């Protein structure tokens, strides 16, 4: 049961490098192919790269002469370098694992987000949002800077019925609403929370929704 | 460089039918007695998932509704029945030739019935007054098809500066869609007006979907 | 290390035949194919074999001339040369593709080569 | 076969002094895309892989070693030439079938 996870900077200026690491557990990279793949914002994806079981590398013709993939046996560990980067290099992250039984990208990473901007970390503003069988309420997380930011409510406790919308960018500031619907029975009978998280500027909210 | 290309880019099928969807090469993806022709599915907010691999063959522990076929440059995804959770991305990826690609995707969307967004619309919080803020927002809650409109008024004047939208994916349990909208003024503007209204238009309804509240 | 073992020099008499051999270690045997490649001055790609189903692919220069076989147990590949004349007087070499796919099919590790010489 | 690929190699052979830059061509009568591999060989010795996929070093090849092009126009460049580099040089593309090889250069 192989699992791979990415990690770095969420955020990067333009023309600095971005690197990444790859943690593997449960499988060593001393077997298969192992890869880096990107995401854009337009949801393309493109792939990079890979660093073999053996250390040979292959690069996409189109990043060949700005990256470099390398290793840590050791620590079972692989490693992204992209230099010189652009605003075009916003992208999620993703790293990956070939086995000859598939030749194919059988397992992924979650994928991290890496956004290249000059713009500075802004922490968001939770606001509450509160007021038929059932009831609707929410949460409006703005002006923050990068994405992303995690929305639960009851600390996941409470999981159907929720909508967490797209972030939109308006002035290098992002806003974001979540919506929950629950029975009237047990609204405020029984407490409601958003739980907000915005790791780039290590900000963690809780905002129980009151009745006005 | 080779490319390949994914068609259509998007369709509507509905629940229990079947879903077809190619994927053509502009250089062959065989060698070596095998298609490098593998087949993707990704949802939002996740990584992608392996579905087919060397064309044909299903990854273990992948439904067999999900099913691929073809050879050298034309190649065929079919989903057959298609269901709820099929709502997603679909994307082809080669590793036969240099560069590695993937083609531009197909998005799959479930056909159900029609159904009308239910609107809520909330006041700013005091929270946000006291810092000198005022969002209005309306949340058009799981409605199908996708197509939709939202209008602001305050005081029956239509106001279009300082919204803005946000969509949500194709639900993956019941097939609809959902849509945030937000009004941001300042306190100061906020509260020399009373009446603030969202109104919804939908193919679902003759009439705008509204709601209101009075400050 | 990735490593290709060949058999050692051969003399020929023209019309007779061989059997070249080079045993494979440092990798596993059967995830890759194996290439032949003929040197006089120049190099000439004799063909490919699988050593997972012995499926071979052939230069059709060569298809009357040699014939590709392996044995998984000992991780050896084998290359038979038929009723030999001077022009088959060569050095033969073995070889393993880099990697997978035909972007992977180039031949990344070599072996000592084999002498033939046909007299 | 008529349909089979031929890699034109240049020069055939060059002498140049220690230190010098020089250059290798490969003209491939098909598009081959990228799908060519260079090799150094040594009297004696089996071919050593220098470039793959057109431009990629292979494993401790010093970065003296430069491969350019797509398509059907390939060089190799040799830059700051050491005594150690003194040997034959070939292209070969993997693009189809049959596999080919460049007629080689010797460097002298």
């Amino acid at each position: 049961e192989v699992q791979l996870q990415e990690s770095g900077p969420s955020l990067v200026k333009p023309s600095q490098t971005l690197s990444l690491t790859c943690s593997v557990t449960g499988d060593s990279i001393t077997s298969g192919y192992w890869n880096w793949i990107r995401k854009f914002p337009g949801n393309k994806l493109e792939y990079m790269g890979y660093i073999s079981y053996s250390g040979s590398t292959y690069y996409n013709l189109s990043l060949r002469s700005r990256i470099s993939i390398t290793r840590d046996t050791s620590k079972n560990q692989y490693y992204l370098q992209l230099n010189s980067v652009t605003t075009e290099d916003t992208a999620t992250y993703y790293c990956a694992l070939i086995t000859t039984t598939t030749y194919a990208m059988d397992y992924w990473g979650q994928g991290t987000s890496v956004t290249v901007s000059s713009a500075k970390t802004t922490p968001p503003s939770v606001y509450p949002l509160a007021p038929n069988s059932m009831v609707t309420l929410g949460c409006l997380v703005k002006g923050y800077f990068p994405e992303p930011v995690t929305v639960t409510w009851n600390s996941g406790s409470l999981s159907s019925g929720v909508h967490t919308f797209p972030a939109v960018l308006q002035s290098d500031l992002y806003t974001l609403s979540s919506s929950v619907t629950v029975p009237s029975s047990t609204w405020p009978s029984e407490t409601v929370t958003c739980n907000v998280a915005h790791p780039a500027s290590s900000t963690k909210v809780d905002k129980k929704i009151v009745p006005r | 460089n080779i490319v390949l290309t994914q068609s259509p880019v998007s369709l509507a099928v509905s629940l229990g039918q079947r879903a077809t969807i190619s994927c053509r090469a502009s250089e062959s993806v065989d060698g070596y007695g095998n298609s490098f022709l593998h087949w993707f599915q990704q949802k939002p907010g996740q990584p992608p998932k392996l579905l087919i691999y060397l064309a044909s063959n299903l990854n273990s522990g992948v439904p067999a509704r999900f099913s691929g076929s073809g050879s050298r440059t034309d190649f065929t995804l079919t989903i057959d029945p298609v269901e709820a959770d099929d709502a997603a991305t679909y994307y082809c990826q080669q590793n036969n030739v240099d560069p590695w690609t993937f083609g531009g995707g197909t998005k799959l969307e479930i056909k159900r019935a029609d159904a009308a967004p239910t609107v809520s619309i909330f006041p700013p919080s005091s929270e946000q007054l006291t810092s000198g803020g005022a969002s209005v927002v309306c949340f058009l809650n799981n409605f199908y098809p996708k197509d939709i409109n939202v209008k602001w008024k305050i005081d029956g004047s239509e106001r279009q500066n300082g919204v803005l939208n946000s969509w949500t994916d194709q639900d993956s349990k019941d097939s609809t869609y959902s849509m945030s909208s937000t009004l941001t003024l300042t306190k100061d503007e906020y509260e020399r007006h009373n009446s603030y209204t969202c109104e919804a238009t939908h193919k679902t309804s003759t009439s705008p979907i509204v709601k209101s509240f009075n400050r | 290390q990735v490593q290709l073992q060949e058999s050692g020099t051969e003399l020929v008499k023209p019309g007779a035949s061989v059997k070249l051999s080079c045993k494979a270690s440092g990798y596993t045997f059967t995830n890759y194919w194996m290439h032949w490649v003929k040197q006089r001055q120049g190099l000439e790609w004799i063909g490919e074999i699988n050593p997972s189903d012995g499926h071979t692919n052939y230069n059709e220069k060569f298809k009357s001339k040699a014939t590709l076989t392996v044995d998984k147990s000992s991780s050896t590949a084998y290359m038979q040369l038929s009723s030999l004349t001077s022009e088959d007087s060569a050095v033969y070499y073995c070889a393993r593709p880099w990697a997978f796919g035909n972007y992977g099919a180039w031949f990344a590790y070599w072996g000592q080569g084999t002498l033939v010489t046909v007299s | 076969g008529a349909s089979d690929i031929v890699m034109t190699q240049s020069p055939k052979f060059m002498s140049t002094s220690v230190g010098d830059r020089v250059s290798i061509t490969c003209k491939a009568s098909q598009n081959v895309r990228t799908a060519v591999a260079w090799y150094q060989q040594k009297p004696g010795q089996s071919p050593k892989a220098l470039i793959y996929l057109a431009s990629s070093r292979h494993t401790g090849v010093p970065d003296r070693f430069t491969g350019s092009g797509s398509g059907t126009d390939f060089t190799l460049t040799i830059s700051n030439v050491q005594s150690e580099d003194l040997a034959d040089y070939f292209c070969l593309q993997h693009w189809n079938y049959p596999y080919t090889f460049g007629g080689g250069t010797k460097l002298e």
